């Protein structure tokens, strides 16, 4: 609870969540986001609570990811890391489509 | 340059629209570019 970090499979840096710079960490059973230099994740979603994901496509001034939950909930993650924005986006993206169904099993 | 310019931000909010739905893979592996298939049918010499 609070300060908890399970096996991180993907480490993405410089990720903005609603005008907040931080980092996105893909974990074995969940996805979490926390501002830079923070031990506590302000955003924590288990793949079992996510319905599908979306990505702000090429062409936008900023490449981002969107997590759509079962109730129509959405968590936006902006890859503010100029170095590997698109690259880290697709890394999180492909790994999500990979880990999402691992827990996602429902009719919604 | 850069810091000598009027480069400042405090309102660069995240786009909440224009996100292309990302489907699941389940049975997929990133792997690596394999083009060394010894099953072409010419491997007889």
């Amino acid at each position: 609870m609070a300060t908890s970090s399970e096996e991180v499979l993907l480490i993405v840096k410089k990720v903005r969540q609603k005008k907040q710079d931080g980092a996105l960490y893909l974990m074995a059973e969940r996805i979490a986001w926390a501002p830079e230099g923070k031990d506590r994740f302000t955003i924590s979603h288990m793949y079992a609570d996510i319905k599908c994901q979306k990505i702000s496509p090429e062409g936008k001034a900023k490449i981002q990811l969107q997590l759509v939950l079962h109730a129509g909930d959405t968590t936006n993650f902006h890859f503010s890391n100029e170095s590997t924005a698109v690259k880290e986006r697709d890394a999180v993206k492909d790994l999500l489509q990979q880990l999402l169904p691992k827990f996602k099993r429902k009719a919604n | 340059r850069r810091r000598t310019e009027a480069l400042g931000d405090a309102e660069e909010d995240e786009d909440d629209e224009d996100f292309v739905e990302v489907p699941e893979k389940e049975g997929y592996e990133p792997h690596i570019p394999d083009h060394l298939r010894p099953e072409y049918g010419l491997e007889a010499a």
